[PDB]
């Protein structure tokens, strides 16, 4: 077997600048038809991984200008020469020139970014969850950068752990911001203990601690 | 134009068998060679194996980690692909997409000799299906409203709660909708089931309608569930 590696895993880019992704292989992928048989995809979040470059250094139909690939032998290179928003997601060297087919690792291309607040939204458990016998509390964090957060769930001002969760999206096709989505999971019975119910962000975005709070047992 | 369309995925039992199958459209089927790749939860992708076109002898070769107890076989005459899948293993989980190969058509120049020249490739894939071995029991989701609260932009959704195996989809208004949604990635809860909650942005409230699609194929469940404050 072939080994494939791609170096970094990891790449992030500021938009407009040059971006660089290594593929390398443990054999050489000899021009014996004449061309070196090497792939690149890339994989958006949402969707099926898609061909960029084939036979080493030639653009499939469609893939804009700004790919191309180069290199020869075992070493090889995608280059993107002015990052854009819509370039993120993961990419993939694969060789195709000797089975077993093999694929690298995968490069995950971060677009940088200026600091954006999170817009904080919450909504309390509806009363078709209650019936059921539990109360989820969704905290809402939208279109916000960097992705680091710190979300607080307080209770009656009791600060919670343990029985939240966070769900994080992929960076945007077009602002590079994600969301984030914390919901807290309480019994029936828990949830109309209490009245008070807030979610306390800490972001680069903003400068104090940004509370929303609503008021129902 | 040109699409691959697989199905057959499900939960099914470790040492049990399953049956994907991948239909083609907008090419010449029986011209192209064919594979099979399959992606884990948050991992890489992974080349399960290809077939050749009857032509080139319709031979198939096979990653070592499936090779024994994956078969794959072709029908031109329908159009479809197919990946028997025997001795499943629990490791085996992930989605599975079919994807074409070194495509290859049959050219006789003025003399004799009938060219058989080769093309590249592996160029059109997916969407995928999703192939979930476990022991476990299917759940549907219970569904329900993120209403619009007051506490220029709201935002309103669904909270798709409790469902096993994975995958659930969410469209908005029948797909009409798609501006400002941002549907999340599920989280795996301490119950062993799967939540996920898709939101969407808006100014206007009163005026329209916002209705959920979710769809839990593995449990055969479809709810539209209407959002309002």
């Amino acid at each position: 077997d072939i080994v494939m590696t791609q170096s970094p895993l990891s790449l992030p880019v500021t938009p407009g600048e040059p971006a660089s992704i290594s593929c390398r292989s443990s054999q050489p992928l000899l021009a014996m038809d004449g061309h070196n048989y090497l792939d690149w995809y890339l994989q958006k979040p949402g969707q099926s991984p898609q061909v960029l470059i084939y036979q080493s250094k030639w653009r499939a139909s469609g893939v804009p200008d700004r790919f191309s690939g180069s290199g020869s032998g075992t070493d090889f290179t995608l280059k993107i020469s002015r990052v854009e928003a819509e370039d993120v997601g993961v990419y993939y060297c694969m060789q195709a020139l000797q089975t077993p087919l093999t694929f690298g690792g995968g490069t995950k291309v971060e677009i940088k970014r200026t600091v954006a607040a999170p817009s904080v939204f919450i909504f309390p458990p509806s009363d078709e969850q209650l019936k059921s016998g539990t109360a989820s509390v969704v905290c809402l964090l939208n279109n916000f950068y960097p992705r680091e957060a710190k979300v607080q769930w307080k209770v009656d001002n009791a600060l919670q752990s343990g029985n939240s969760q966070e769900s994080v999206t992929e960076q945007d096709s077009k602002d590079s911001t994600y969301s984030l989505s914390s919901t807290l999971t309480l019994s029936k019975a828990d949830y109309e203990k209490h009245k008070v119910y807030a979610c306390e962000v800490t972001h680069q975005g903003l400068s104090s601690p940004v509370t929303k709070s609503f008021n129902r047992g | 134009e040109v699409q691959l369309v697989e199905s057959g995925g499900g939960l099914v039992k470790p040492g049990g068998s399953l049956r994907l199958s991948c239909a083609a459209s907008g090419f010449t089927f029986s011209n192209a060679w064919m594979n099979w790749v399959r992606q884990a939860p948050g991992k890489g992708l992974e080349w399960v194996g290809r077939v050749k076109s009857k032509t080139d002898g319709g031979a198939a070769d096979y990653a070592a980690p499936v090779k024994g107890r994956f078969t794959i076989s072709r029908d031109d005459s329908k159009n479809t692909l197919y990946l028997q899948m025997n001795s499943l293993k629990t490791e085996d989980t992930a989605v599975y997409y079919c994807t074409t190969d070194q495509l290859g058509y049959d050219f006789w120049n003025g003399y004799y000799t009938d060219t058989l020249y080769y093309y590249f490739g592996m160029d059109v894939w997916g969407p995928g299906t999703t192939v979930t071995v476990s022991s476990a029991s299917t759940k549907g989701p219970s569904v329900f409203p993120l209403a619009p609260s007051s506490k220029g932009t709201a935002a309103l959704g669904c909270l798709v709660k409790d469902y096993f195996p994975e995958p659930v989809t969410v469209s908005w208004n029948s797909g009409a909708l798609t501006s400002g949604v941002h549907t999340f990635p599920a989280v795996l809860q301490s119950s062993g089931l799967y939540s996920l909650s898709s939101v969407v942005t808006v100014p206007s409230l009163g005026t329209q309608t916002y209705i959920c699609n979710v769809n839990h194929k593995p449990s055969n469940t479809k709810v539209d569930k209407k959002v309002e404050p």
